[PDB]
């Protein structure tokens, strides 16, 4: 149920469950906060309302794989979910070694609405470290999936059928560190806007991009990669992508005279959170507050 | 011709100069505003980072992607005089306070 | 104390009154007159 | 009393660009010409020229 537009109709089975994890989001170490869109802040505390998690709710793996047939049911809740404000993700870089060559390579995210081709889809891929975020018409398959490069499927990854290209609004390429343990990311809209955030190594996260669109965005997918991958059959490897809902919510940062967040703390979690936060300060003074 | 999204960059970047401080306007990267401007040095910038900003909310700094320059930005000269007047008199004596 | 008033009587001009913005320079530069003259009014009554 | 206070000119504009440029000139300046039988045509789109 992401497009409507018949691509394939092969190796297409009915079923073969969300992993939730038992930790939690930590917080006062710069983990969930990210830096201003293009704002820099010396040696002084912020209290800035934004998008953030509540108290560190639990994750949900959504990383889908297959090795030779598809399922319809994928293609479904609570696989698709919807994107209410915000999220919140972290991704395992898998780094594959083949020759004494290394290869790190993950899944692709599409967020919008359906749009078979009315409306834009902002869609980033990874490609060996560069990371391709296009927003244009792309008109998303029935079945989409992504082949992976080095140790290739038998299969042929084809997401759209566009055989023209049509009309964008932000197509750009950034490149991380193709050796890094984890991925952060973090994307919200608000007032019409949609902004996005990544981080390759590191506690924060830094700034991507903010674009105009005038919709409302509807949902967000992750694309499963059909390839030689996680299955342990003949390599050991683990995949972990989870996502977390955001908050409107108020949380007071700290930054020294460089301009890198030490700590931050939030204003609706503990009694003493509350004090910090009309405080101002991360070591209030002496008083009875109310 | 007057849609899609392929344009011409022909009829917005055509100064391409900053002055060294006349309290002249700017419209920078959406927010805009009155100032001189003047040319400091600073290593605190980053590759996603342009603008500086204090506690309150207001501009201090800013980064030129065109020129890989920092400048900091000052307010406008917006001041009163003290004028001492006496019964009859043709002039008043004027003051300018610091 | 003297100084806190004086910061927070500084700090009224950066609020929008339930105004588009809180600048004067990206209201009168993006709306046309007839319409902006309720943001205005609204601006000056909070401040006053 | 007060000043003159008169209205500054000379305004600054700065933008990042959202779409890369189109970068014409290096397709029409390149090392091999087309015959006129051949007449090599190129699309172009969702670029800035
Ligand atoms: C937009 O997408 C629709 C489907 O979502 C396309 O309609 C398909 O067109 C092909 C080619 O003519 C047909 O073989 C399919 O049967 C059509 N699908 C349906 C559901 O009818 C359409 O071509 C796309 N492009 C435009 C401009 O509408
Ligand atoms: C972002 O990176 C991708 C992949 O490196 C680029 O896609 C390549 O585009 C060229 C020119 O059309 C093709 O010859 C390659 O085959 C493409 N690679 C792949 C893997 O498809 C893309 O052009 C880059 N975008 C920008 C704006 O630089
Ligand atoms: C960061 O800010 C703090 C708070 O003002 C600075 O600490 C003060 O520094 C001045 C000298 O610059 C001293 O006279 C004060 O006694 C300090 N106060 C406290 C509570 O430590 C600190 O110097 C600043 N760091 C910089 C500018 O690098
Ligand atoms: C401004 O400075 C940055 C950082 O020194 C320059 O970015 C570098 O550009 C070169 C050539 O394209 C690359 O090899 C480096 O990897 C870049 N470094 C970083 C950190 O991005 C940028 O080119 C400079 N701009 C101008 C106009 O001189
Ligand atoms: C990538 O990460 C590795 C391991 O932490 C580190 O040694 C290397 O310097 C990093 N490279 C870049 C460009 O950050
Ligand atoms: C684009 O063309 C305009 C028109 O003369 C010119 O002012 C401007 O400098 C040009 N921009 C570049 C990057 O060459």
């Amino acid at each position: 149920v992401i497009g409507d537009f018949n691509c394939t109709n092969s190796f297409i089975n009915d079923y073969n469950i969300p992993r939730i994890s038992e930790d939690v989001v930590d917080v006062s170490l710069g983990l969930g906060t990210y830096y201003v869109l293009n704002r820099v802040y010396l040696n002084t505390t912020l209290l800035f309302t934004g998008y953030f998690p509540k108290s560190g709710a639990n994750f949900r793996d959504l990383a889908l794989k297959g090795s030779i047939y598809l399922s319809t049911l994928w293609y479904k809740p609570p696989f698709l979910s919807d994107f209410n404000n915000g999220i919140f993700s972290k991704v395992k870089n898998t780094k594959l070694y083949v020759n004494n060559t290394l290869y790190s390579e993950f899944s692709t995210i599409v967020i919008g609405s359906v749009f078979v081709n009315t409306s834009y889809t902002i869609v980033v891929q990874p490609h060996n470290g560069i990371l391709e975020i296009t927003a244009c018409q792309y008109t998303m398959c029935e079945y989409p999936h992504t082949v992976c490069k080095s140790k290739g499927s038998i299969r042929n990854e084809s997401w759209h059928i566009d055989s023209s290209e049509p009309l964008c609004l932000f197509k750009k390429n950034f490149t991380y560190n193709v050796s890094a343990d984890w991925l952060y990311f973090h994307f919200y809209q608000e007032r019409g806007v949609f902004y996005a955030y990544y981080a390759d190594v590191g506690m924060p996260t830094t700034f991507l991009f903010s674009l105009y669109l005038g919709t409302i965005l509807s949902h967000y997918y992750v694309m499963p990669l059909t390839c030689n991958a996680i299955s342990s059959n003949t390599d050991n490897e683990t995949l972990e992508y989870w996502v977390t809902p955001l908050s409107r919510r108020q949380y007071l940062l700290n930054f020294d005279e460089h301009g890198v967040i030490t700590n931050a703390v939030d204003c609706s979690s503990s009694f003493l959170s509350e004090i910090q936060c009309k405080t101002q300060s991360f070591a209030p003074n002496t008083g009875v507050y109310d | 011709i007057n849609s899609g999204t392929t344009c011409s960059n022909d009829l917005l970047y055509s100064n391409t100069e900053i002055s060294t401080g006349v309290c002249v306007n700017y419209d920078l990267y959406g927010i805009t505003g009155q100032g001189i401007f003047k040319e400091v040095s600073a290593a605190y910038y980053n590759n996603w980072q342009n603008l500086l900003y204090d506690s309150n909310g207001n501009i201090i700094g800013f980064k030129d992607f065109l020129t890989n320059k920092t400048y900091t930005i000052l307010p406008c000269y917006s001041g009163r005089v003290s004028a001492a007047f006496y019964q009859n008199s043709s002039s008043p004596a004027l003051l300018y306070r610091n | 104390a003297n100084a806190q008033a004086l910061n927070s009587l500084l700090q009224q001009l950066f609020n929008k009154f339930g105004a588009i913005s809180s600048s004067l320079q990206e209201i009168l530069s993006r709306l046309d007159p007839p319409e902006a003259q309720v943001q205005i009014d609204r601006l000056i009554n909070g401040r006053l | 009393l007060s000043g003159f206070t008169v209205k500054p000119v000379a305004t600054v504009y700065r933008r990042i660009p959202n779409l890369p440029d189109c970068d014409i000139d290096n397709w029409l300046n390149n090392v091999s010409v087309p015959s006129p039988l051949n007449w090599e045509r190129r699309i172009f789109s969702n670029c800035n020229f």
